[PDB]
């Protein structure tokens, strides 16, 4: 009969959506010097 | 309705071979007699999504 008989019959169709809601930065990484190493130490 | 036919009558009776007649005999009854016939029903109802 009506809703009243298991929450296990209605298959709940699962779209394909996902909100993220995180937040990250800009970067200042361009800006710098860049530079590159081989050892540990310079 | 239908027909019953009770019982078949005693017709003959092996008379002596001189007279000029037959002797009667019981009859046969048939008893029309009839019969109804009853009815069988229910119900039983749905929601719309509940069903979809």
């Amino acid at each position: 009969e009506a809703s009243t008989i298991g929450p296990a019959f209605f298959t709940p169709q699962v779209l394909a959506l996902e909100v993220d809601c995180n937040i990250e930065c800009a970067s200042l990484l361009d800006l710098y010097g860049q530079i590159e190493v081989s050892r540990s130490t310079f | 309705t239908y027909m019953k036919i009770a019982d078949y009558g005693q017709l003959g009776e092996y008379t002596c071979d001189a007279k000029c007649d037959a002797e009667f005999g019981e009859p046969g009854n048939i008893r029309h007699l009839e019969g109804k016939t009853y009815d069988y029903r229910g119900v039983f109802c749905f929601n719309r999504k509940n069903l979809q």
